[PDB]
């Protein structure tokens, strides 16, 4: 809901409101960040001039957007972590501990492995940074919280993906949204009948 | 568990178990309801000479199991004990449907009584004739024609008009029950048989 | 009285039931 | 004194509104009576609560004085059991009853509503002795009087005389009473009456913690669908606690979010209580996660940062700070009788962590699941992951070479069918409500 | 078939007068003429020389039927 | 992108290439319908008439 | 309309705060504690070196 | 007089039943007579 | 999913419309 | 009526001529009054705690000599006679120790509502003390949670009342879990794999694995047989309970 609104490069002041465009722009960057990987996103805010012009006017801010875009690991978590950063000395710093790297990994681990069956750990850590443990842990913790639909082999180090087909995830889709209506409707069945 | 009581081979230990089992029957019902399969055993166990009481106990197992049907057949195995008291509640369940068993084997029996009858059991017959006697005898004949035609008897309009004639309008009552309510000649032919006989 | 009363009663209102949900077909 | 004066005139002002309540309430058994409707009944018992709360020795008698214009047995026992105050400067003109409306007798409906309301009275004035009479004549009189619409009055009768003698200690010897009625309202066919005696029998045995006998008696006796809501919810709630102790787990969790849902939203405070202690406990110790959305819950935030920091233990799989914790708040949960479920959690936290890292992994090595769940242990781990095979939770198999697991599978045939096998019992609820429809669609 | 069956009922249901409007609740309304000609005809028959009180009022209806 | 139909298997050193069969918007389309048919509908009017 | 007082009704005593008093949704793994991740990618980068 | 009640109760099963077949068919047949219209 | 459910809805929609209409008949009849 | 309470039942009752004296104490002691109403009557009290000690000395001698029947029915008879809770009474001594017995050999019978709901009837008896009941309780808690050999370690000792034969009734039902639980979808199982590890390190039970049930011994290894198949599904059973839905909204 914050993007859809929020891109619109409309501003009621040249530099106000939010303290600047330029700050202005970054709120809209952290906000599409957290909202999508990599769809057509090169048609939608890649493509905006202005867009390409502020991240010219803040290079840092571009070598992020960028880095998320080319997919680069390598620059990207350094720049990921200095986002965070800045976001900690921001008053907007709700997602402490949930949407500052860890969803816009999720979104990036997620994009990785999918198009890829078994990757090794030890080669997606040197291509995703270094620490060949701290991917793994990293990996073994995103998995536990749901996300990241993969299984990890430890016995020979290895990220055995598991990604359903269109059928198949879709068909995993359906058979949740039955199960919370089938709540719904016992508990409209409770309605009735009292 | 009690059962235990009842499952050793001592039968002064089987009589001592079984005789409060009809004073903890109201209050007690979980450990009746599950102790089945011992009162079975105590049934086949007809060498112990408490085998009309366990019957009756066992009635009191299918009371708490809410089989009234199954438990007025252990009672009526037991036989004497069917009427061991006459005035409760759950008496008055177990007659109601043993007169019901009466009407339609009656009915049935009447509607083919060329041989090859369902077997009137004594000891239903024996408890029926108590149970409708007693109704006729407790001096409300307002009422005691009512449950004798529900009944379904040949004979019982005849007692019932042979006995103390109480409200002698009950001749002209149960006139009207034939000649409105009772319509259906096939096993009507009592009922009218009886009023031809009389009137 | 009304112990067979009900009887009957029971039967025919049970059969109208009956018979006219034959219609809904 | 004009401040005191204006006060207490307008706390008896309010002592006559409750009067008008309850001349109200006579007013619909009148109709009650004279349409043969228990459903407008059941609407004067469902507002009677409502203004429960507030009433006065004295305007109870004025109600007892003005209803019994003729002397009848319930003013003889009224008389010494309620204790009016002083002289009142405010009365009101008692005549509601005159010629033949006197000559009448008194209707048995309304003789158990003013022994119902005379108990519930004496409770609100923490009264038991008298309280024990005034139902223990009630049930005799409802037991005398056979007519068919006074079981339903009976059945919340029975359910509030229990809960009273649940206050007296007398829960015990009331058992013999719950019996008796149980009878004849099986003879009586009275579902409600049967409901209310089962749930007064379930807390009974829940006081005494009797659930052997609790289980074998619910285990053979049929309890009713159409019975009213929150007797419903009683029963299902008292039989999802007695399965979590019967270690009846899937049945468990089933019942207990049903009796959460079925019991009011806006009500219930306790028993909310009651059910969010109950579906963090039994669902932890599945490993089922306990939804985050419940702890907004704004009448348990106190009770549930230790559930909170159990969930977090149950999760993370270490020991030593939530057995401090417990030590330090686990006096509730002794209350609440989850204390021995709760060590049966804090050492099944180790089989919840492999359930969950074995639905994270494909082959996890048994050094490594020793290592994060703290066992140092290799033979500890291949007994726990052969102990979670056996019970069917995970797939997680053994290779005593390096501990080998398999992973899942492209959909088969059921695969697809299992959804729609267990979830056709969709047109089965639209019978239902369709021949709801058919029993409530009356024209008049 | 359907206008004589449901004309010639109340000859056997004569002996319940108040039931001669309630098994024809249907039929007086029914979407064949003759069939509503039949239910009419029928609480006429059994209702010889009763004030049923109902018949007549379900019958009023029927007296103004656009078919003839 | 989604250009092209593939998997890459990195521990066989391999790409899987498969024919994605796209006639399955059945599947998602069906989803939608459940979602803008019941959601709009069962939570906003059993809220509403809450006492019944 | 009673509020069904019976059952043992432990109002929570605290009274003080509410830890989300606004519409934040929380999740299982969001209130895990740590550093964060900024400082453990430094002491990753650390311990590779750079 | 007890078999009565039971008898009684039967009764009033079958007509809580039978008051809305009745009006189903009822209903449905003026529907019909609708379309036939 | 999406019809059997669709029914029971429906179904249920008009079972607690009706409802709601013979409870307010009721308590508003007199 | 009350005559040799204890009299050679403390020392020693190793002979099988006591039955007789005991079914005599039945005949006489036991059936004097009743052991329901239990209001006053000390004297019924007393009736009461010698039932209890015979009950205690019938429940030592059938766990000796091995009779399910009557061992069972002896625990029967304990529950019902202990029922009846008067707190005025000594309790403790003969309670915790013979309900841990009983629970415990009642999990043998696999049975653990009776053991929870006894546990709940039990607040602090089984968790603040009383060693001789919480041991079956450790017990299960370990033989639930992670552990086969080191239950064996721990039902080593029993504090309870010794009488270490529950301990043996476990290891017969741990047995047939483990067995069952490498009748499961483990891949393969070897010989030494099934005879060292675990237990039984090649006694009569070695013979009983080999020929009771299946997994047959290849090489020094028992494998896995046919339990899991692709299953060409003739799918008829789909079409019956589409049938029955068909059937159900085909009507009303």
């Amino acid at each position: 809901q914050a993007a859809e609104l929020f891109l619109d490069t409309v501003s009621t002041f040249t530099s106000y409101e939010l303290m600047d465009y330029k700050t202005f722009v970054t709120y809209t960057v952290y906000v599409s960040m957290i909202a999508l990987e990599r769809p057509d996103l090169r048609e939608k805010v890649i493509k905006g001039a202005e867009i390409l012009e502020v991240l010219h006017s803040l290079p840092a801010v571009r070598q992020y957007l960028f880095s998320l875009y080319e997919c680069r690991y390598s620059v990207f978590f350094q720049s990921l972590a200095v986002v965070e950063q800045e976001m900690k000395k921001d008053w907007l710093f709700a997602p402490h501990y949930r949407y500052y790297v860890r969803e816009m990994r999720i979104h990036a681990y997620s994009q990785l492995l999918e198009s890829y069956r078994s990757l090794t750990l030890g080669y997606m850590a040197e291509a995703f940074g270094v620490g060949v443990e701290f991917i793994d842990q990293e990996l073994s913790r995103f998995i536990a919280a749901g996300r990241l639909h993969c299984k990890i082999d430890k016995v020979n180090e290895i990220v055995e993906t598991n990604r359903p087909d269109s059928k198949n995830w879709q068909y995993q889709e359906t058979i949740k949204k039955g199960d919370l209506l089938l709540n719904r409707v016992q508990k409209l069945s409770r309605v009735i009948n009292m | 568990g009690i059962i235990s009581l009842l499952d050793e081979d001592e039968p002064q230990l089987k009589e001592f178990a079984l005789h409060k089992l009809n004073a903890v029957v109201n209050d007690f019902w979980a450990e009746i309801s599950e102790s089945v399969d011992k009162i079975e055993v105590l049934y086949e166990d007809e060498g112990f000479r408490s085998r009309q009481f366990a019957a009756l106990v066992a009635s009191k197992v299918f009371y708490h199991l809410g089989a009234f049907e199954e438990s007025l057949n252990y009672a009526l195995g037991a036989g004497d004990l069917f009427n061991v008291n006459d005035n409760s509640e759950y008496v008055e369940t177990i007659i109601a449907k043993c007169i019901d068993h009466y009407t339609k084997q009656c009915v049935e029996n009447a509607d083919l009584p060329e041989g090859e009858k369902k077997p009137i059991d004594q000891r239903l017959e024996g408890i029926v004739n108590k149970m409708f006697q007693r109704c006729l005898d407790d001096h409300k004949y307002k009422q005691a024609i009512g449950i004798a035609l529900e009944t379904r008897r040949l004979d019982v309009f005849e007692k019932t008009i042979l006995e103390s004639n109480d409200v002698p309008g009950m001749l002209a009552y149960s006139l009207k029950l034939c000649m409105s309510l009772m319509q259906n000649k096939q096993f009507r032919n009592k009922v009218l048989r009886v009023l031809v006989k009389i009137y | 009285k009304l112990q067979q009363e009900l009887e009957f009663l029971e039967v025919q209102e049970e059969y109208i039931k009956d018979e006219q949900k034959n219609l809904k077909k | 004194k004009t401040a005191a004066a204006a006060a207490e005139h307008s706390q008896r002002e309010l002592d006559t509104v409750t009067l008008e309540d309850i001349k109200e309430h006579v007013k619909q058994l009148e109709k009650a009576v004279s349409g043969k409707e228990p459903r407008f009944v059941l609407r004067a018992l469902r507002m009677l609560p409502s203004t429960s709360r507030r009433l006065n020795h004295y305007v109870l008698y004025k109600a007892v004085q003005g209803f019994f214009t003729s002397n009848n047995a319930t003013r003889d026992f009224l008389l010494p059991f309620l204790e009016e105050p002083m002289d009142t400067e405010a009365d009101l003109q008692f005549r509601p009853r005159t010629g033949k409306a006197a000559s009448t007798p008194l209707l048995p409906e309304v003789e158990a509503y003013l022994q119902l309301l005379v108990v519930i009275f004496m409770m609100n004035s923490k009264r038991y002795k008298e309280a024990q009479k005034i139902s223990d004549d009630l049930m005799q009189k409802i037991s005398t009087q056979n007519r068919r619409a006074l079981d339903l009055v009976a059945a919340k009768c029975y359910y509030y005389h229990a809960r009273v003698y649940e206050f007296l200690d007398k829960l015990d010897v009331v058992r013999s009473f719950l019996h008796a009625r149980l009878r004849t309202a099986t003879l009586r066919h009275d579902a409600d009456g049967q409901a209310t005696l089962l749930n007064l029998l379930l807390r009974n045995y829940l006081h005494y913690s009797l659930y052997d006998q609790a289980e074998k008696l619910v285990s053979k006796s049929v309890f009713p669908e159409q019975a009213n809501n929150n007797e419903w919810a009683r029963y299902l709630y008292y039989t999802g606690r007695i399965k979590a102790i019967q270690l009846e787990y899937s049945e468990a969790r089933r019942t207990m979010t049903n009796a959460l849902r079925k019991a009011p939203q806006h009500t219930a405070v306790g028993f909310k209580q009651t059910v969010h202690k109950l579906l963090i406990v039994v669902e932890l110790l599945l490993g089922e996660i306990p939804d985050r959305l419940q702890f907004r819950q704004p009448s348990l935030k106190r009770s549930l940062m230790p559930y909170f920091l159990l969930t977090q233990a149950v999760r993370t799989g270490n020991l030593a700070k939530f057995n401090q914790v417990l030590d330090q708040f686990g006096e509730k949960f002794q209350a609440d009788g989850t204390y021995t479920l709760i060590i049966r959690l804090r050492h099944n936290v180790i089989k919840t962590g492999v359930r969950m890292i074995s639905l994270s992994y494909s082959r996890i090595s048994l050094a490594d699941i020793a290592q994060k769940l703290q066992l140092d242990s290799p033979e500890d781990a291949e007994f726990i992951v052969a102990k979670a095979i056996r019970d069917g939770v995970i797939e997680a198999s053994i290779n005593h070479e390096k501990g080998y697991v398999q992973s899942k599978e492209m959909i088969d045939i059921y695969s697809t069918r299992e959804p729609q096998l267990a979830f056709h019992q969709r047109i089965s609820f639209c019978l239902d409500i369709h021949n709801m429809s058919v029993k409530a669609m009356r024209f008049p | 078939v359907r206008r004589a069956a449901v004309e010639s009922l109340g000859f056997i249901l004569f002996r319940t007068p108040e039931q001669c409007p309630s098994v024809v609740s249907l039929l007086s309304e029914s979407y064949n003429p003759h069939v509503r000609y039949g239910a009419a005809m029928a609480l006429g028959i059994c209702c010889a020389g009763t004030g049923n009180k109902e018949a007549i009022n379900l019958l009023e209806p029927m007296t103004n039927d656009p078919v003839n | 992108d989604k250009k092209f139909h593939g998997i890459l298997d990195q521990g066989e050193g391999v790409l899987i290439i498969f024919d994605e069969p796209p006639v399955d918007k059945t599947y998602e389309a069906a989803l939608e319908t459940i979602q803008n048919m019941s959601k709009v509908v069962d939570s906003l009017y059993n809220k509403a008439k809450k006492l019944t | 309309d009673d509020e069904f007082e019976e059952f043992p009704a432990e109002d929570w005593a605290g009274l003080d705060e509410d830890e989300d008093a606004h519409v934040w949704e929380d999740n299982w793994d969001d209130d895990n504690v740590e550093d964060d991740f900024s400082n453990q990618l430094r002491a990753e980068l650390e311990k590779h070196g750079y | 007089q007890y078999y009565l009640s039971k008898i009684e109760e039967l009764q009033l099963i079958v007509n809580d039943k039978s008051q809305n077949l009745r009006r189903l068919q009822a209903q449905r047949n003026e529907l019909n007579a609708k379309v036939r219209l | 999913y999406l019809a059997s459910l669709i029914r029971s809805v429906v179904a249920l929609h008009n079972l607690i419309n009706n409802k709601i209409a013979n409870r307010d008949a009721e308590k508003k009849e007199g | 009526m009350y005559e040799q309470l204890k009299g050679e039942w403390n020392r020693k009752s190793p002979n099988l001529s006591k039955c007789g004296e005991e079914l005599g104490r039945l005949k006489l002691v036991l059936l004097e009054l009743n052991f329901l109403p239990t209001t006053g009557t000390k004297l019924t009290k007393q009736q009461l705690i010698l039932a209890r000690d015979i009950l205690e000395i019938g429940a030592q001698w059938s766990i000796l000599r091995k009779d399910i029947p009557s061992f069972e029915r002896y625990m029967a008879q304990l529950k019902c006679y202990y029922f009846d809770y008067k707190e005025q009474l000594p309790e403790s001594a003969y309670m915790h120790q013979l309900l841990g017995l009983n629970l415990l050999f009642l999990l043998s019978q696999n049975r653990v509502a009776e053991f929870h709901t006894e546990l709940e009837r039990l607040p602090a008896k089984d968790i603040q003390t009383n060693v001789y009941i919480k041991h079956p309780v450790s017990l299960e808690q370990y033989l639930m949670e992670g552990s086969y050999n080191k239950v064996f370690l721990a039902k080593g000792n029993i504090p309870a009342e010794s009488y270490t034969f529950f301990i043996d009734i476990l290891l017969d039902t741990i047995r047939d879990e483990i067995a069952g639980c490498i009748e499961k979808a483990y891949e393969k199982i070897l010989f030494t794999e099934a005879t060292r590890i675990l237990f039984f390190n090649t006694p009569k039970k070695m013979t009983d694995y080999a020929k009771k049930r299946g997994w047959v011994l290849g090489p020094n290894n028992y494998y896995s047989f046919a339990s899991q198949q692709q299953k060409p599904e003739d799918t008829t059973i789909p079409s019956t309970e589409l049938a029955k839905q068909v059937i159900e909204y085909a009507r009303q």
